[PDB]
Order: C-alpha cells, then sequence, then structure tokens
C-alpha cells in the first residue's frame, strides 16, 4: 500500500548530444543528455572529457536542439518532453542552476486527431542561421517558434497543407535560404517492408517555405518517387547546399535544381525500388540504424550498426553539384545512438549500450582513428543477479549483515559486458593491532614513504617507526611528556612539524631544530609553508618557513568583532581565486565567513549567515569544522566542508565576476551524522586517488577523480571511524589507515579490482557478446551467464509434413546476411573474474535461452531441503511456419580436481536434465523443490526424480507467460497482454488453481513482490514506464469476490524496469524490493507505515509547489501514472530529498505551513538512507 | 501447415531490452532470409499497415456445409468457436487449424455471439430468440428467451453485469446478467434493428436501424430515454461499432459506404469510406492497432482501412466466395479470421519478407 521510491544509482547512458555553448561564447562544451538528466562537458589536454555541471530532470527528455538569441551571451537549450512540453532553458550564472526562459504546454485534446495512444516522439529542430525554430507535435502539428527575446508560436497543422503529407519520417532546415525552409521527408500513402508487390515504392519530400511575418507556407520542390525506406535525412551544408537522404539499401543526394542522384549500396534494391540507382562500387553496406553528421563540408561520417566508421566525401565537380560519392573503411566503435564533431578533429559518440567515448581524426582523404577517453556506462541492464563477494577479510567476517554484491547483464552486442556493481568499500586489512587509550592519528613523511606515526592519547604521545617492519619508538624528537593537537610536514616533505598546546615544535627527522612556545589550543593549521595557531579564546598566531629554516611570529593583525570558531588554509595549485597563492579562511562565533588573504592579511570574501546553509554564497549554528581542499586534475576545482549542528553541508566553487571572483554552491547529500579531532581528512594519491575522507557515524570516501564529477563513497563495515591518515609503506602500498571504534588501528589497502571513478564501484567486464541472464550458484560460488554471438544466416527451415528441410540461401556476392544467433551459456568466477575455461555449454543450431533462474529443486542427499541448481528454459526460433519447440535444461556446478596450472578449471557443468518438449519453453520457477515450467498455455510443475521430471499439476493460463515468481507455495505470472495470473498450490491433492487475477488488458515487461508485515504486494512494471502493486482483498467490494485483483499504488518511473531483488532490512519485518533501471540506474521501493507516510504526503505537496523545479516542471503530474483512474500511494524520494537541500532557515518555514516542527521531518526522511544502504 | 506466433514474440522480448522507441529498430529488409526479424503487432507499433494481412492460410469449412455467421475467437486464442446456420459450433484449432469438436447450441442461425470481458462466459444468440451462456469449456448454464422475434447481435457492459439484445422486432433489450433480469426496453426505434454496441467507458448503447427516419439512435443504459439520434445513411445500417479508446463510432451500411463518426461532435462528420462496390456488412476493429479496422463486403471483398487515409490501404476484391458476415482478429494482431457467406471460413496472416504475390489473391 504505502511506499516511496528512491534512486540509488542514477541513470547512465546518453541519448543525445551537442556542441554549443553553454557557459559563455568564448569556449565550447559537449551538452550530453541521457533519461532525464542534462550534462555538460568541457575538454582538458591525452584528452579527458572533464564533468562541468550535472543537471537532474524530472522528465524524460525526447528531443533536443540549441539555437543562440539574438543581444544574448550564451546559447539556450531547447529540451522536448513528452506530452508535447518544449522548455527554453539557460544557463545562468551568479546561481550556478540552469535558468528556464520559456514553456510551452501543448497538450490538448483537439490536437490529437482522436488518437489515445502516442506513438510519435516529439522532434525539435533549429535553424542554421538561428532565425526559428521548430517542433513536430503528435506527428501531425508543426510549431513555429519566431526569434523579451521571443516571439509568440503558432501551429501549422500539417495534413491542412498541400500534398496531404500525412507522416514524418524525418525533417530538417535546409542551407542557403533566406526564408527559414524547412523540408519533410513523409509517406503519403504509408507500405511496410515484406509487401513490396502493391506499393513499390513511396516516400516524399516537401520543402516549405515559412514566412513568420505573413504566416504562409509555399511549397517548393516535391520529389514523389523516392525509396520505400528511407529513414533519417541529413542537411548538407551551406557551400553545397542540398539533402542526402539515408535509405536503408540505398543513399540518394537531393537538390532543387541537380537532378536527382541516388546510389545503391548493397544489392538488394532489385525487385523492390523502381527509382533510378546506380551501383556503388566498392561499398557493401545497410544504412538502417546510422548516425551521421558533417566534417565542415564535403565530408561526412556515418556511425553505421555494427560500429562501424565509414568516411563519405561528397565528389563535387566545378558547378557546385555531386558527381558521385566515395566509401572507405575506417575504424569501428560503439554502438552509437549519436554523434558530434567537436572543433577540429574530435568526435563523440553517444551510446546507450556501450561506454559513449571521444575520438580523434587525422588525415593518412583518408583517416585514422585513435580513441581518447571514454565515459563508463551500465547499459540497459537485461537481468541481474545477487552475489556474494569473494575475498572479503577475516577481520570482518563477523559483521551481522549479509554482504553481498550486484552482477549486472549490461549493454548489447559488440559492446555487451557484465557489471560487477557495489555500495560502500570494503578494504582490504593487511595488518591490524589493538592501541587503546590514543584516539588521534597522523602520519608523516621523513627521508614519498611515511615514516612516523604519530598517536596523541590523553597524557601522553605515541611515535612509532615505519619500514620493513613497523615498530614503536623510543627516542626524542616529539615530546612525547604530553598530547599533541596536529602534526604535518612543511616545505615539500622534508621538515616534520607538531604542534603541542605550549609551542610549535620544528624537526627535521630524529634531531629536533628549534622550539617556540605560544589559553589552551585547540587545533591549528599547517598546511603549505605557513602555519596558522588558534587556541581555545579566539586567538590566532601565524608562521611561516624563513630560510636564512625557522619560522617567525607574525600575529594577524584582525579587528575581532566576535571569536574565531575554526580555520582553514588552502592554495591554488590550478586556481580560481583571482582578486599559488595562499588564502586563509576563518570562522567567527556572530555567524560570518571571512576568507582572508594569508601573505596580507585582508578581508576578501564575506557571507552575512554562514551558518544556516544558503545555497549560493554571494560577498557582503556551533561551526565544529571546516575545510577548504581542492580536488581533481592539478588540483583544479575548490571544495568547501563545513560541519553545522550534527549536518554535512559541502560547497562548490564557481567563477563569477577586489574581491574573490568566486561563489560557492551547495550540492545534495546522502550522508548524515548522529581536544578537538579533526573529522574532514584531505588525502593525495590512495590508489592514485585524490580526494577527502569524512569520518564520523558513518564514514564517507570523497573522491574527485580528473573527470570532475563529485563522488562519495560510504564504508559501513566495521562500524563508525574516529581517525584516519593516508599510509604509504614497504609491504603495503599505496593506501590508508584508520582507527575503529573498539580501538583497533588497521593496516588497509583497496581492494584493486574495482573503479571507484564510478558513481558505484564498479568493475565492467567485457564479454563482447550480448550477456542475457545471469545466475549466482550459491554452492561452489560462481556465475552461470547466457550469451549470444551474432553469425550469419544461410539456411531457412520448411516444413513439409513429413520431415524438415533446409534451405540454402543462394544471392549474389554483393548482397548482405541476415543475422542468425548462436547461444552459449557461460561460466564466470568471482575469485578472478575472467570465464573459466572448458565450461561451455554450447546450446543447437537455432536454439534461444528464453529464461535463466537459480532453481532449488528438493533431494534427499543434502541434510538440508535443497541444492540450489541452474535451470534454463530454451526453444527454437525457425519462422513462424515451423512450430515452435522447447527444452528444459538443469544444470548442477560440482567441484572437481583442477587442472595443473588452472586454479579456475575446480568447477564444471554437470547436466543432469536435458529433454525436448512439448512446446515451447518461456519461463521457469520454483516451488517448494518443483520446477514450475510454462509451456505454451499451459503451466506445468514438475516434480524432479532421480534423473527424470514428472509432471504433477497444470491449468490453461492466457497468451504468452514470460515472467513468473513464487514465493511459499502462491505463485506469480506475467502475460504480454493480460499481465497477471496468480496462482496457487495446494500440496496434499496434486492440483493447481488460479485465485486472481488482473482483469484489464496490460502490456508487463517483470513481476515483484512486495512484502511488508503482513501485506503482500504484486508489484508489476508495465512497457509504460510505470509502478503498479496489486493486491488480494477478497473481503473489499469493490473487486469482485476472490477473483480481481486491485492496483493499490501507482507510480510513474521514469524507465523501463527488468530486474527485481529483494533484501531483508537492518522496519521490524518489510523487505526492499530494489530494481535496476533499464536506462542506466537503480532504485528503491521502501514500505512504510500509514502514519510516517502522510506527515511526508502534505511535505510533497508543499514542495511541489513552492519550490522553482528545473525545465519549469510538474513533479507531481510527470509521477502521475501512464503515458507521459490512478491511485497514487508511492512517494517521491528524489523530491523529499530536496527537503534536505534547503537551509534550515528555509527548512522551517515548509514545516510550519505543514504543522510540525523540522526536527520530526528529518528523523522521518533520514531512517529512510539508514535502512536502504545495502549493496 | 501452421503460422505460430512464438518466434515473434521471443524475438520482440529479445529486442525488448535495447530497443528504446520504434525509431530505435533494425529494419527488415524484404529477401526471405529475414524471417527470424519478424516482431508481432505492439512491436513495430507505429507503421500500423503492418499485420494489414492479406496471405491466405487455410479454409476452414465443415462436413456438413452449413453457411456461418458469427465467428469469433477464444480471448486466450487457443481455438476459434464458429456459428453455423445449424447451431452447431465447430471449435477450430488456433495454430494448426485442423479439427478440435462440433457442438450444438442452438435451434435456430446462431447470430450474436460475444466474449465476456474477462475469460469466463460467452453470450450467444440465435434466430428463435434464446440467449445461452456458455462457460469456457463450452458447457451449458442457464438458458432464458429474451425477444420474440430473431436476435441479431448482442453486446455488454464494461463490466460482466450487463448486456444488450436487438433483434427484428424493434427493441432493445437491455438485460441483468446473474438474474436474467429484463431491466428496461428501448422502444422509438421505427424498424428492426440490426447491430448494437456498448461504450467502454461512458456507457452508451449505440443502435443501428433498417428504418431510414431512425437510422441510428444513442441509448441511455441507466435511463430509458433516448439521447441522441443520428440520420447518417441512405438504408439499412447492417453494423455499428466502436473503438477500445471510446472516442470514435464507425458504421457500415448497405448505401457502399463506411462512416466515422465522433461521438463528442454529432454534427460534423469524419472521413467515408469508399470502394465497396457492394454493402459492406462486417467491420471489424483491429484490437493493437487503433485506427485501423477490416471491412467485409457481399460481393466477397475484403478491406483493410486507416483512419487518416482517403483510400483504402489494400485488400481483396472477389477473393472470397460469396457474402461476408463477421470477422474477428486474433488477440494479438497477426491473423485473421471471416465468415463467408457460402460454407467456408478463410484464415488471413501478414505478407512475409521476400516473397512476391502472385497468387490468386492480391495480384
Amino acid at each position: 500500500m504505502y511506499a516511496v521510491y528512491k534512486q540509488a544509482h542514477p541513470p547512465t547512458g546518453l541519448e543525445f548530444s551537442m556542441y554549443c555553448n553553454f557557459f559563455n561564447n568564448s569556449e565550447r562544451n559537449l551538452v550530453v543528455a541521457g533519461t532525464s538528466q542534462l550534462y555538460v562537458y568541457r575538454l582538458n589536454r591525452r584528452e579527458k572529457l572533464e564533468l562541468a555541471a550535472s543537471f537532474s530532470f524530472f522528465g524524460n527528455v525526447m528531443s533536443m536542439a540549441s539555437v543562440q538569441l539574438a543581444g544574448a551571451k550564451r546559447d539556450a537549450l531547447l529540451l522536448s518532453f513528452k506530452d508535447a512540453k518544449l522548455s527554453v532553458v539557460e544557463y545562468d550564472p551568479g546561481t550556478h542552476d540552469l535558468k528556464t526562459l520559456s514553456l510551452h504546454y501543448f497538450e490538448e485534446p483537439e490536437l490529437r486527431d482522436g488518437f489515445v495512444q502516442n506513438v510519435h516522439t516529439p522532434r525539435v529542430r533549429v535553424d542554421p542561421d538561428g532565425r526559428c525554430a521548430a517542433m513536430l507535435v503528435y506527428g501531425t502539428r508543426l510549431v513555429v517558434l519566431p526569434f523579451s527575446s521571443f516571439l509568440p508560436s503558432y501551429i501549422i497543422d500539417v495534413r491542412a497543407l498541400d500534398e496531404k503529407l500525412l507522416n514524418i519520417i524525418d525533417l530538417q532546415f535546409l542551407h542557403g535560404y533566406y526564408e527559414p525552409t524547412l523540408l519533410i521527408l513523409f509517406e503519403p500513402n504509408q507500405t511496410w517492408p515484406g509487401r513490396v508487390a502493391v506499393r513499390q515504392d513511396t516516400c516524399s519530400i516537401v520543402a516549405i517555405s515559412l514566412n513568420i511575418t505573413q504566416k504562409v507556407h509555399p511549397v517548393i520542390w516535391s520529389l514523389t518517387s523516392l525509396p520505400f525506406d528511407c529513414t533519417q535525412a541529413l542537411a548538407v551544408p551551406k557551400p553545397i547546399g542540398g539533402v542526402v537522404v539515408f535509405a536503408v539499401n540505398s543513399l540518394l543526394y537531393l537538390n532543387q535544381s541537380v537532378p536527382p542522384y541516388g546510389v545503391a549500396l548493397n544489392s538488394l534494391t532489385t525487385g523492390t525500388t523502381a527509382f533510378p540507382l546506380r551501383t556503388q562500387e566498392g561499398v557493401r553496406i545497410t544504412l538502417d540504424c546510422a548516425q551521421a553528421t558533417f566534417i565542415s563540408y564535403d565530408k561526412m561520417v556515418i556511425s553505421l550498426k555494427g560500429g562501424e566508421i565509414y568516411v563519405l566525401t561528397l565528389i563535387t565537380d566545378g558547378m557546385r553539384s555531386v558527381r558521385a560519392f566515395h566509401f572507405d573503411k575506417a575504424a569501428a566503435s560503439v554502438l552509437t545512438t549519436s554523434m558530434v564533431t567537436m572543433e577540429p578533429g574530435y568526435l563523440f559518440l553517444g551510446s546507450r549500450l556501450g561506454n559513449s567515448l571521444l575520438l580523434k581524426y587525422t588525415e593518412k582523404a583518408t583517416y585514422s582513428f585513435e580513441v581518447c577517453d571514454s565515459i563508463l556506462n551500465i547499459g540497459p541492464c537485461a537481468n541481474a543477479a545477487v552475489g556474494e563477494p569473494a575475498f572479503l577479510s577475516e577481520e570482518f567476517q563477523n559483521s551481522p549483515e549479509p554482504d553481498l554484491e550486484i552482477v549486472v547483464c549490461s549493454g548489447h552486442g559488440k559492446n555487451g559486458a557484465l557489471s560487477v556493481l557495489q555500495k560502500s568499500i570494503r578494504p582490504q586489512v593487511v595488518t591490524t593491532f589493538e592501541l587503546p587509550g590514543c584516539y588521534d592519528m597522523w602520519t608523516v613523511i621523513a627521508p614519498r614513504r611515511h615514516g612516523f606515526l604519530i598517536l596523541s592519547r590523553e597524557d601522553s604521545t605515541m611515535i612509532l617507526q615505519t619500514g620493513q617492519e613497523i615498530m614503536e619508538l623510543d627516542t626524542s624528537g616529539f615530546a612525547t611528556q604530553g598530547p599533541t593537537v596536529f602534526a604535518g610536514n612543511i616545505g615539500d616533505n622534508r621538515y616534520i612539524v607538531q604542534v603541542s598546546p605550549l609551542g610549535i615544535r620544528l624537526l627535521e627527522g630524529v634531531n629536533q631544530l628549534h622550539f617556540i612556545p605560544v589559553a589552551p589550543i585547540v587545533q591549528c593549521a599547517v598546511a603549505d609553508p605557513y602555519v596558522v595557531i588558534m587556541s581555545a579564546e579566539g586567538h590566532v598566531t601565524m608562521f611561516l618557513l624563513k630560510s636564512d629554516h625557522r619560522l617567525a611570529l607574525h600575529k594577524p593583525p584582525l579587528h575581532h568583532q566576535s571569536k574565531v570558531i575554526t580555520l582553514c588554509l588552502y592554495r591554488d595549485l590550478s586556481g580560481m581565486f583571482t582578486t599559488p597563492t595562499h588564502w586563509c579562511l576563518l570562522v567567527r562565533e556572530n555567524g560570518t565567513m571571512e576568507i582572508y588573504q594569508l601573505p596580507d592579511w585582508r578581508l576578501v570574501f564575506l557571507v552575512k549567515n554562514f551558518p544556516v546553509g544558503q545555497r549560493v554564497l554571494v560577498d557582503s549554528p556551533l561551526v565544529k569544522e571546516v575545510l577548504l581542499v581542492a580536488l581533481g586534475s592539478r588540483q583544479s576545482r575548490p571544495y568547501l566542508l563545513v560541519h553545522v549542528d550534527q549536518e554535512l553541508l559541502i560547497y562548490e566553487a564557481f567563477p563569477h565576476d577586489g574581491n574573490l571572483k568566486v561563489r560557492f554552491k551547495k550540492v545534495p547529500h546522502n550522508i548524515n551524522f548522529r581536544g578537538r579531532v579533526a573529522r574532514f581528512r584531505y588525502f593525495e594519491d590512495i590508489y592514485g586517488y585524490s580526494g577527502v575522507f569524512i569520518c564520523g557515524p558513518s564514514p564517507h570516501w570523497l573522491l574527485v577523480t580528473g573527470r570532475g564529477a563529485l563522488r562519495l563513497h560510504p564504508m559501513a563495515i566495521d562500524g563508525p571511524v574516529d581517525s584516519f591518515a593516508p599510509f604509504h609503506n614497504v609491504n603495503c602500498p599505496r593506501g590508508f589507515l584508520y582507527f575503529n571504534r573498539q580501538g583497533e588501528l588497521r593496516i588497509s589497502v583497496l581492494p584493486a579490482y574495482l573503479s571507484y571513478d564510478a558513481p558505484w564501484p564498479v568493475r565492467k567486464i567485457p564479454l563482447r557478446c550480448t550477456a542475457h541472464y545471469v545466475a549466482y550458484h550459491v554452492e561452489s560460488k560462481v556465475y552461470a551467464v547466457a550469451t549470444s554471438t551474432n553469425t550469419p544466416c544461410a539456411r531457412i527451415p520448411r516444413m513439409t509434413g513429413e520431415e524438415k528441410e533446409f534451405e540454402t540461401i543462394e544471392r549474389d556476392e554483393r548482397y548482405i546476411h541476415p543475422q542468425q544467433e548462436a547461444f552459449s551459456i557461460q561460466l564466470i568466477s568471482p575469485v578472478s573474474w575472467e570465464a573459466i575455461p572448458n565450461a561451455r555449454i554450447e546450446l543447437q543450431e537455432w536454439e534461444h535461452v528464453t529464461c535463466m533462474k537459480t532453481v532449488s529443486l528438493r533431494s534427499e542427499e543434502t541434510v538440508s531441503g535443497l541444492k540450489g541448481y541452474v535451470a534454463a528454459g530454451t526453444c527454437l526460433m525457425q519462422g513462424e511456419e515451423v512450430t515452435c519447440r522447447g527444452r528444459i535444461l538443469i544444470m548442477d556446478v560440482i567441484e572437481v580436481v583442477p587442472e595443473p596450472g588452472q586454479p579456475l578449471t575446480k568447477n564444471k557443468f554437470k547436466v543432469l536434465y536435458e529433454k525436448e518438449q512439448k512446446g515451447p519453453v518461456t519461463a521457469l520457477c520454483h516451488c517448494n523443490g518443483h520446477l514450475v515450467s510454462a509451456i505454451g498455455q499451459k503451466i506445468f510443475l514438475w516434480s524432479l526424480r532421480a534423473s527424470e521430471l514428472t509432471g504433477m499439476a497444470f491449468i490453461d493460463t492466457q497468451l504468452y507467460i514470460h515472467q513468473m515468481i513464487s514465493v511459499k507455495n502462491f505463485i506469480l505470472a506475467a502475460d504480454v497482454m493480460k499481465s497477471i495470473s496468480l496462482l496457487r498450490y495446494q500440496e496434499e491433492s496434486k492440483t493447481l488453481s488460479l485465485v486472481s487475477r488482473d482483469a484489464k488488458p496490460l502490456e508487463v515487461y517483470s513481476v515483484d513482490f512486495m512484502v511488508d508485515n503482513a501485506q503482500l504486494g504484486f508489484l508489476v512494471s508495465d512497457r509504460d514506464r510505470n509502478l503498479m502493486v496489486y493486491m488480494y482483498l477478497p473481503e473489499a467490494k469493490e473487486s469482485f469476490g476472490g477473483m480481481r485483483l486491485l492496483r493499490r499504488a501507482d507510480f510513474h518511473v521514469g524507465a523501463h524496469v527488468n530486474t527485481f531483488w529483494r533484501t531483508p532490512c537492518r522496519w521490524e519485518n518489510k523487505h526492499i524490493t530494489w530494481f535496476a533501471t533499464l536506462d542506466g540506474g537503480i532504485g528503491l521501493l521502501l514500505p512504510m507505515q500509514e502514519k510516517t507516510y502522510r506527515r511526508l504526503l502534505m511535505l510533497q505537496n508543499a514542495l511541489t509547489t513552492m519550490l522553482p523545479h528545473h525545465a519549469g516542471l510538474n513533479p507531481r503530474a510527470f509521477r502521475m501514472l501512464h503515458v507521459d483512474n490512478a491511485v497514487r500511494n508511492v512517494l517521491d524520494g528524489e523530491l523529499l530529498n530536496r527537503y534536505l537541500y534547503l537551509s534550515t532557515m528555509e527548512r522551517s518555514e515548509l514545516a510550519k505551513k505543514i504543522g510540525t516542527t523540522p526536527d520530526i521531518i528529518l528523523d522521518d526522511l533520514l531512517e529512510t538512507d539508514r535502512v536502504t544502504a545495502h549493496f | 501447415k501452421t503460422i505460430d506466433y512464438n518466434p515473434s514474440v521471443i524475438k520482440y522480448l529479445e529486442n525488448r531490452i535495447w530497443q528504446r522507441d520504434q525509431r530505435d529498430m533494425r529494419a527488415i529488409q524484404p529477401d526471405a532470409g529475414y524471417y527470424n526479424d519478424l516482431v508481432p503487432p505492439i512491436g513495430m507499433l507505429n507503421n500500423p499497415m503492418n499485420a494489414v494481412t492479406t496471405k491466405f492460410v487455410r479454409t476452414s469449412t465443415n462436413k456438413v456445409k452449413c453457411p456461418v455467421f458469427v465467428v469469433r475467437w477464444t480471448p486466450e486464442g487457443r481455438r476459434l468457436v464458429t456459428g453455423a446456420s445449424s447451431g452447431e459450433f465447430t471449435l477450430w484449432n488456433g495454430l494448426t487449424f485442423n479439427f478440435e469438436t462440433i457442438l450444438q447450441a442452438h435451434d435456430s442461425p446462431v447470430r450474436a455471439m460475444t466474449w465476456s470481458h474477462n475469460d469466463m462466459w460467452m453470450l450467444t444468440a440465435d434466430h428463435g430468440g434464446y440467449v445461452k451462456y456458455w462457460q469456457s469449456n463450452m458447457n451449458n448454464v442457464k438458458m432464458f428467451q429474451a425477444h420474440k422475434e430473431a436476435i441479431r447481435e448482442a453486446s455488454f457492459s464494461p463490466t460482466d453485469n450487463k448486456f444488450a439484445t436487438c433483434s427484428d422486432d424493434g427493441t432493445v433489450r437491455i438485460w441483468d446478467f446473474l438474474r436474467c433480469h429484463e431491466e428496461r426496453i428501448l422502444r422509438g426505434h421505427g424498424a428492426d434493428v440490426k447491430c448494437v454496441d456498448w461504450h467502454p467507458t461512458k456507457g452508451l448503447v449505440v443502435s443501428g436501424s433498417k428504418d431510414s427516419q431512425q437510422p441510428i439512435k444513442f441509448w441511455d443504459p441507466k435511463t430509458g430515454q433516448s439521447l441522441a439520434t443520428l440520420h447518417a445513411h441512405k438504408n439499412t445500417v447492417m453494423e455499428v461499432k466502436l473503438n477500445l479508446n471510446g472516442n470514435w463510432l464507425l458504421t457500415a451500411s448497405r448505401d457502399h459506404l463506411c462512416k466515422l463518426f465522433d461521438i463528442r461532435n454529432l454534427k460534423e462528420e469524419l472521413q467515408v469510406f469508399r470502394g465497396h462496390k457492394k454493402e459492406a456488412t462486417a467491420v471489424a476493429w483491429h484490437p493493437v492497432h487503433e485506427g485501423l479496422f477490416a471491412s467485409g463486403g457481399s460481393d466477397g471483398s475484403l478491406l483493410f482501412w486507416h483512419v487518416g487515409v482517403e483510400k483504402e490501404v489494400g485488400g481483396m476484391e472477389m477473393a472470397h466466395e460469396g457474402m461476408i458476415w463477421s470477422l474477428a482478429w486474433h488477440p494479438l494482431g497477426h491473423i485473421l479470421c471471416s465468415g463467408s457467406n457460402d460454407h467456408t471460413s478463410k484464415f488471413w496472416t501478414r505478407n512475409r519478407p521476400g516473397d512476391k504475390m502472385r497468387d490468386r489473391y492480391n495480384l
């Protein structure tokens, strides 16, 4: 009933891309966009696309274009959304968010022409000259936007124009053309590939000339005779003009004065196309899903299907006409969904499936390709299984929670891969100790490798020597007669400085250089040849290296209006602080922040209310700790990390015009909090990674690589962490070093198999073949993966009534072959993720795997009930004229003696059962040791004997059951169209029954079980980007008696869902039902009580109205059921997360408008973040 | 022979994953080697002609050779039941069309036949006036008499509670389901009424006629009030159907025409459908492709239409012998059936890629 949907992984996989101004007219930016999320990329020089701004939308971007308005200093964006929504937005300076200029709601019942079901996506096009912009609405209406700086739009009825266009394969604006001429591909008589005897070819082109002022539309240059299968059209640029029209088999160039020139590509235009086509020599290929763009003029780079890249050269004569075409075979790449030229020589290849990457091309007319840094992508997650990691250390083995990570079949085709995803970092502990009484810690470098480990007790000071064998130091140096507040290197890892409350001891090694005595000290900062020392009463003293190496006192000239609470120091290796330069940060107790220039001592930056959390700061309670650090390539972008009233809130920095030309922007979180010890501990080069470790009740690794993307990684194993230090040794590599709450020092190294640059730490495992399914086998601890391969088809099965007869395909040598898929079942080892050799079940010639699950049949061999087999249902696709029959394949992993030299070969499949069934096998399950198979319209529940399956009980179900699950003798089933038939198997009598079903027809991807204390929900994802929970309620009267199900919660997720997990709680008995969305991300459903629900439903109705959302959108109407009667009961936890982002000056205003204190809602929201910290 | 929908759906489920839309789909290329790449309707949703069936499969004929009137699919698609003039239900198989069984239902020619919204019941009428309920295992359930004159068309409410039977005495009587109770009679129609369709949401009853003065009457099920009169044809509206979306009224009459009507706007008129050289007497909408429908004829013409195109998409002239009474698509839109006016019944499935249409039909 009552639940909440949270997003754990942000969705990856880019659909759209362009190269326009975003920040300023001076530089250019790659602007890519995926499912409801916008990314802006700069480019540093190897070249590595650096992230600059990431933006989260409450919609599903359906088109994107950019046109630069006159007078503006930037370039706007035109974001097309679902159910006809255009939104002109711009980047904003000042506040770093992106501003919204215009909204245009075009959803009208009289525009859809009676068509309820919307098939066509809205398409935005803009002029090359930047005169007007156009949107194709619903496949019929054209909206024209003339170029406050806007002009009011007008809708063109296309079927009211000439020639009765009636369709829209593609539409572009042409070049030249003082009036903004719009070209339109269409089909007046639409036809279908596979029916070409009665409709040979019908595609046409109308180039319409738009008058803005007169609002009349004359048709010029109609063609009418194009081939039947034309995909996208491309506007040829200005010095040549015209248009190239990609067909599936042919390629055309079209111009208004030149006669039509068109060539065929593969010999398939024999009996289908009567358009006059030549024969392109050399070339042999098909353009059916191709993405292409122009290098400056007369050169076009085409990314085909199969990832292959060609460079088409338009051979130009003296008349600026086209003689012929030239095709060359350049390097192959990722299966793209986009294509963009960047400046001169750089190409971007945006792809949903596969890693979208950056190319470099130079001449060699003929080009060669070099691959720059790619963007990591979790692709279309088809099936994913929850497994257990292998090398978790023995120090952490006694943790009470389960320790588990997920394995995701991502990508498709040549980019097919397994993705091993994981939340919080599990460190490898190589050496542990027990050192009681000491709480602070430091590691300094004494002459790369860390020399001294310095511990501060309450009474004395421990010093440890590192090296070959780490051992406690006994000699003079650091004063062990008291505690030490902080110890750090000065200079460049040459001279060591510690500070006790009494004085500031220098040190060069084993020998103290000199001593300088200074209210009790609390903290000091010694970063970058300047040492600033602060006592408890608010006194501040500064030191400095003076080589003649002796530090002199230079107390800052300050006029204290209130007491200084905390400090920080920072300098600019690659700095934006303009007006290596040193900066002092100082926070007073009145509530202000004051950034100081450090060699002199003048006020540069001033915030009136530094506590609270105001979202964007500008110049002119009880702050604990404040740290400015730089993170990224060459220490480029700085971050402000503060500690205010048990609440972490961190700030970025961005340039904005005698003061600092910077302002600070707040970024969201998932982290919560519940002498002076430092909690914000900056580390450089731990496993090559620079960043911050954040100590507290929930530790979090803060990482920024050269990508520039902020990465927060928790660490939930081994409890809360008191202190931390970077550590580099001989027997320990580049690593780290922390205390436990129970007082155990742990030498540690990060595990090397993961990659922490991604939002979750993930190891991407390339298969170079399409991963369909994956199944963790609990016994013997391996993964079973069904994969494919693309082989050319050569035979055609026929059914003559007596036997099967294959027909050999015999065509010309200039002919492309159809794709036959041969499936095989891999076996992946979690120890090292290489596939296990000599363990592969290869299927038949035409056979396709429809399902793989880990099915626990019952056996009298084990002392438990179950064994946990791997069962695969699979059938043969040989065309519609051949009867489809299937085969149930039950496999078990058996440990054998290993082959010498190969320790991974101890595991191997043994097939218990392989028999061809009577019909197709579509889905498999398990019910108390019974295998539940769905053949045709029947759902047999087999039973496993010694060697064979024996049937017990079936029913007659609906059309094509493709998903089934079951929980304690109750099966749920999922049709393509009838969507639900939940079953029940009585034990004693061998009978299976139908309890209830969804009476409405509905498309279904996959099903799940929402679990509460007593309420068992039936979660369904449904092809329309929704989620819905059906319950079986016989006492209710709006359902019929025990026959009809009722949906109780409706929620429009942005993306498709195939996978479903259940994890326990950490919420007496309610399971979290996880899912990984098909457009990249991973989501949650957490059931709640009604009392906690309606305090937050009053919050969401306040958060929807009173906040300026991105692209002027409605967060309510986006999360309303379908399309884009509804019974909504799922909260938007991505909108409730913007309650945490508000300042607690503004947090209390919404709490008074809904009638509570802000401290209750923070108790309500942060329990959701605490219990969902699995994986 | 066979037409198995299983390799199309599995190819759709493997293409379900990595396809964002239909604009991402790899195009089926017209050769006999691209047979695996066919997906059903619901997959290749735009490009509605798809599934415009004109490939012949089999002519399912009985031994007794009686002319058939109503043919409808079982809603799980397992089997075609067929109503003939001798009151016999001949159940035809759904993939290998050979034979399943012959019932004997009525003592009259079987006129109307409809299945429930769920898989539970099947309403069947006859030329005598009796209305029987039928379980999914084809067991006879309680019977009664609805009309004194032959019942020509039936159809029930958007729930299993209430049906309406129209007959040749001119009355459209609205019935309860469980109690078999005659709720009220819809009189004032002018002459004998031959078609009735309930609205899928709003609760309307739209009736045709043979009378030219009152050809189409919108009715109310809750009251007895005639909602709106809509004279639209010259003579004898044969069939009246409604989309599953509920916006459109499609009408077939004896004046060689089919007309679309918007029930929200009865003053104006949407497009008309010529080309039937004889009367159009069997209109049947397509279940998954809203805005296209099949249309039969009395000379045997089979024509396929689409909303927005002035001409027809494609079809068959003088192919099917005799009349055509009724058509029923499979719950997946791949195969179509028809009740011929002779003593046969022909099955039509979409054209394969790469074949040349050189047979007796089409070309």
